[PDB]
RNA sequence: UUCAAAUGAGAACUUUGAAGACUGAAGUGGGGAAAGGUUCCACGUCAACAGCAGUUGGACGUGGGUUAGUCGAUCCUAAGA
């Protein structure tokens, strides 16, 4: 249930004719919408250093591949619903072409 | 009605 | 304005000192008829020249 | 690290036993005023049960003025019941 | 008020319209029996005049302050 | 409360006057407490105490 | 909380604009806290509140 | 838990009470009754004395109360400052000959005198008090021991504050030991009662503030009406009592004294002479607003003592304050006074410059303590008299909201939120009304006694004594109502204590 | 325009931080005259208003604040009255 991977996602094909201005949130929708779908889970919390790593070429110049680490975990709160939730870091690399998913210890 | 009943019984101390 | 007369002061005291709710000690009065103040003022709806 | 990690622990002062779980000495007033202030609305009314009913007296009589909307008790705009120049080849006075 | 006390050794009053600087001085001088070095004032916005009153290095405010009461 | 006038009617002006200066200086020391206190009824008393004293030396 | 007042105090005394001062969002009460010129400087040199140094403008292009 | 290392600390700290107490004794027997100085001369020269001696032995350390010497109508809180004397006559200016003593400083004959005080060491705490009396002078004998006894309402209350303290100490003597008790184990059901009836039987009624109670590390009782706890297990006697006790948190039932602790007595008795009738003892405050009222019984004052309520903050625009606020929680959390904040207090050697030196600190500790106490960081304790109400007005009286009525513009919260007597729904405020809607307006003459005391086996009273408290010999009626259960119980453990184990801690030479 | 945290019953709109952009010295800057008149600042604070929202506000409630021999008026005269 606790898990992390490694996985990378292609927002070329996911930004395809979007508006300059829209590109970038876009990308961050895309993001949250490919986590809820591997995990299964509602609730989840970007880092600031992926917004970084989104935002760097403004708006309209995101990287048509990144590389992503997906952590699912607990929520310790006093209760809530999603008592899981994802959390999605990048991974600063040379390259993201060339990679395929694997699980973290 | 209390307040009553418990006035009745403090005057009834008091007087005596 | 900044270089105003006394004149002009005088009534802008007295409109700051009048630029006020009504207190509450009049609410519960014996054949109290009031219950706001009519003749509020503020600087932005009306201006009193 | 340790060094410094045995110079941080604390004593315990007298302060924290009595007053780290307590709070509210001289509990919040209504409009967040000093002890010498001069709280105009609330100088002559004493005690808390007339002050409530002060309050409620005052919340029961903004509502017909909350209904009009108005920005407060001081927007007495009053409107016309009609305006001569809405109702009128050459000059017109509107485009 | 409270700081400029310590400040610059001063007293704030509330004084008349009528009054001018002379007749501030004069009044504390009468009723405090102190030494006046300057007298400085102004009028508020609520239509009141406030006197800034600094004594001299010889006497101080904080015996006046609570000498009044206050 | 406050002074009689036909008591002050039986004073000199010297003890009129130190009266009035009394009463002037006990307004004032009540004055410092009215901005800390709200309700000090006593300067009513006092403040037309002064009013007495000054109609009966203007008479 | 509302740290505005303390942004704009901050600036006020390092003596830059708001967009430089930096207020570490870890202590969030002890900035709050204060609402006096000597306590942010005691925040400014205790290391609480700090400078953010100028943005550049080279001119070895030039 | 009652170490050595606690109960040497508790026995250090009461001594050194036990000394000052001999030393204010001694000094007012020197002023009046021997061939003059006044009551704030006297407190801090007590205060500067304790710590002189404290200094010598031993870190948190110091005067849990400032001494205070209360005369003839005042429970609790008189402790001036050589600040305010002349204050105090320019106010009191107008009014009657009652509180003269209070007001001019020296102290008349007939005159209750209340003395109490306390020292603290890390937290572990002594209390004493003891209502003493002065009485004129023999002049025709040779060794002139005072003339005359004293006779009248005031020595009910000295013998009623006695016999409360010494029945008490015996009573939690027993706690024990599960015998040595005649069954006429041990509850607060049962404290109330013996002190209840030595108070009926002496027609000498209990102040509201009067106690007895645990103590613990720096949790003692000192103030016990602005700072709360919920773990407070003892006994109090209040207007609430009052009533019930006419009518047939604090719990009195799931209360039964062990072994190993710390307990504190303090009893305060008002004595009824004259009032013709049933009525009720409360506490009024004394403020400094000569303009609240035209009346001249009333007094009119400042306290001295201040307590910091250590939950709050906010930075203070002021460098004196600022300054004072570093003194004072420097201090800990017991009440203190401005004097004993300063340079120069203790007085090393004494003279009249020190005394100046310490006066301008002063004049400058006020302007520091008039922000700290505009904005509600530290608070005063009050000046309490106690006044009595009789049942008449009360029960004629018309309160429009019962149980609802605040005071709204009282600054401290727990003597506003009060509801003294819940049954006929009156509150603290409607009761100042009363009080004061009414030309019975009977201030009633009080007398105090105060004390210490631990459980291990033998009961070791770390205050009192016979060196300390020797009651001024008097001569009161209403001596005892024998032919009760209770009292035959107290009179047998009067004649059984002789033998149960009471140590007692002596004064320091 | 975005991300996290904090606050809070509740956050697209509040606060801080992390990014991305804009005004681009004939400014979306810093100051003033006329006019306005407390709108300035703080503390509480959401019934009505801010054409969505609102924990925020030029709103609501309570206070604080404008210190001159040297800056100005005051004085001089201009067209004129």
């Amino acid at each position: 249930d606790v898990v992390t991977r490694e996985y990378t996602i292609n927002l070329h094909k996911r930004l395809h004719g979007v508006s300059f201005k829209k590109r970038a949130p876009r990308a961050v929708k895309e993001i949250k919408k490919f986590a809820k779908l591997h995990m299964g889970t509602d609730d989840v919390r970007l880092a600031p250093e992926l917004n970084q790593a989104i935002w760097k070429r403004g708006v309209k110049g995101v990287e048509y591949r990144l590389r992503l680490r997906i952590s699912r975990k607990r929520n310790e709160e006093e209760d809530a619903k999603n008592p899981l939730f994802s959390y999605v870091e990048p991974v600063l690399v040379a390259s993201a072409k060339g990679l395929q998913t694997v699980v973290v210890e | 009605s209390s307040l009553t009943l418990v006035k009745e019984a403090l005057w009834s101390v008091i007087d005596d | 304005a900044a270089q105003k007369s006394f004149r002009i002061k005088q009534k802008m005291a007295k409109a700051k000192k009048q630029n006020r709710p009504l207190p509450q000690w009049i609410r519960l009065r014996t054949n109290n008829t009031i219950r706001y103040n009519a003749k509020r003022r503020n600087w932005r709806r009306t201006k009193m020249n | 690290q340790n060094r410094a990690a045995r110079k941080n622990r604390y004593v315990e002062r007298g302060s924290d036993v009595v007053f780290g779980d307590q709070d509210a000495l001289t509990a919040s007033t209504e409009n967040g005023v000093k002890l010498r202030q001069t709280d105009r609305l609330l100088d002559g009314v004493a005690d808390g049960s007339m002050r409530s009913k002060a309050d409620r007296m005052a919340k029961m009589e903004r509502r017909e003025r909350n209904r009009h909307a108005k920005q407060g008790e001081s927007d007495r705009h009053n409107a016309v019941s009609l305006s001569k120049h809405l109702f009128s080849v050459g000059k017109t006075d509107f485009r | 008020a409270m700081k400029k006390v310590e400040d610059g050794n001063i007293l704030v009053f509330q004084v008349s319209m009528k009054a001018n600087k002379y007749q501030i001085k004069k009044a504390v001088k009468e009723l405090y029996e102190v030494d006046v070095l300057k007298v400085n004032t102004l009028v508020r916005p609520n239509g009141t005049k406030k006197a800034y009153v600094r004594l001299t290095a010889d006497y101080d405010a904080l015996d006046i302050a609570n000498r009044i009461g206050y | 409360a406050g002074v009689k006038a036909y008591e002050l009617r039986t004073k000199s002006k010297e003890q009129l006057a130190s009266q009035l200066v009394d009463l002037k200086k006990e307004l004032a020391e009540l004055k410092v407490q009215k901005l800390s206190r709200p309700s000090l009824p006593k300067i009513k008393t006092v403040r037309k105490s002064i009013a007495c004293v000054l109609t009966v030396i203007n008479e | 909380a509302n740290l505005r007042t303390q942004k704009r105090l901050a600036a006020s005394v390092v003596g830059v604009g708001k967009r430089k001062v930096w207020l570490d969002p870890n202590e969030t009460s002890e900035i709050a806290q204060a609402n006096s010129r000597n306590a942010i400087r005691k925040l400014v040199k205790n290391g609480t509140i700090v400078k953010k140094a100028v943005t550049v403008h080279s001119k070895s292009r030039t | 838990i009652l170490q050595e290392s606690v109960l040497n600390k508790y026995r250090t700290a009461g001594q050194i009470a036990q000394t000052a107490l001999k030393y204010v004794t001694s000094l007012i027997n020197d002023s009046y009754h021997s061939k003059q100085l006044t009551v704030p001369e006297l407190c801090l020269l007590t205060d500067s004395f304790i710590l002189t001696r404290l200094e010598q032995y031993y870190n948190e350390r110091g005067i849990a109360i400032p001494t205070t010497i209360d005369i003839d109508q005042i429970s609790g809180g008189w402790c001036p400052e050589i600040d305010d004397t002349q204050n105090l006559l320019n106010w009191n200016k107008g009014k009657d000959s009652t509180f003269a003593s209070s007001v001019t400083g020296t102290l008349r004959p007939g005159d209750l005198v209340k003395i109490t005080l306390g020292v603290h060491i890390d937290g572990y705490t002594s209390e004493v008090s003891h209502t003493m009396v002065i009485y004129p002078v023999d002049e025709t004998k040779p060794i002139l021991q005072p003339t005359g006894p004293l006779l009248g309402g005031k020595a009910d209350a000295v013998a009623a504050a006695h016999i409360a303290m010494e029945t008490v100490v015996a009573l939690l003597a027993c706690a024990l030991t599960p015998e040595k008790l005649p069954a006429s184990g041990i509850t607060g059901q049962l404290i109330r009662t013996i002190v209840d009836t030595i108070a009926r039987s002496y027609n000498c009624g209990v102040v509201p503030g009067s106690r007895v109670r645990r103590i613990r590390r720096f949790l003692a009782g000192q103030n016990e009406g602005i700072v709360a706890e919920r773990e407070y297990k003892g006994v109090v006697w209040t207007e609430s009592h009052q009533e019930a006790d006419l009518l047939s948190a604090i719990p009195s039932d799931d209360f039964v004294v062990q072994s190993g602790e710390v307990y504190l007595i303090d009893l305060k008795m008002a004595s009824l002479e004259h009032c013709t009738k049933k009525g009720l003892v409360t506490l009024e405050t004394v403020d400094s607003y000569t303009g609240k009222s035209h009346k001249a019984g009333e007094l009119i004052a400042r306290p001295g003592a201040y307590v910091r309520d250590f939950a709050q903050t906010h930075i203070l625009k002021l460098k004196t304050s600022r300054q004072l606020l570093t003194k004072i929680d420097k201090q800990g959390v017991y009440p203190f006074k401005l004097s004993h904040l300063s340079s120069n207090f203790p007085f090393v050697h004494e003279n009249e410059e020190e005394l100046q030196s310490l006066k301008k600190d002063l004049k400058s500790f006020r302007l520091g303590m008039s922000e700290i106490s505009n904005n509600y960081l530290c608070v005063e304790s009050p000046i309490q008299i106690a006044r009595w109400v009789p049942w008449d007005h009360i029960l004629k009286a018309t309160n429009p909201n019962g149980n609802l009525s605040y005071d709204a513009t009282s600054t401290l919260t727990l003597p506003g939120h009060e509801l003294p007597l819940p049954k006929l729904g009156v509150s603290a405020i409607k009761l100042k009304s009363l009080m004061n809607s009414t030309k019975e307006s009977i201030s009633l003459p009080v007398a105090r006694e105060c004390n210490t005391i631990v459980l291990c086996p033998e009961l070791l009273r770390l205050t009192g004594g016979s060196k300390t408290c020797q009651p001024s010999w008097i001569h009161s009626q209403h001596e005892l109502n024998p032919q009760d259960s209770i009292v035959q119980g107290i009179f047998q453990l009067a004649t059984l204590a002789k033998d149960l184990l009471l140590k007692e801690t002596q004064p320091m030479k």
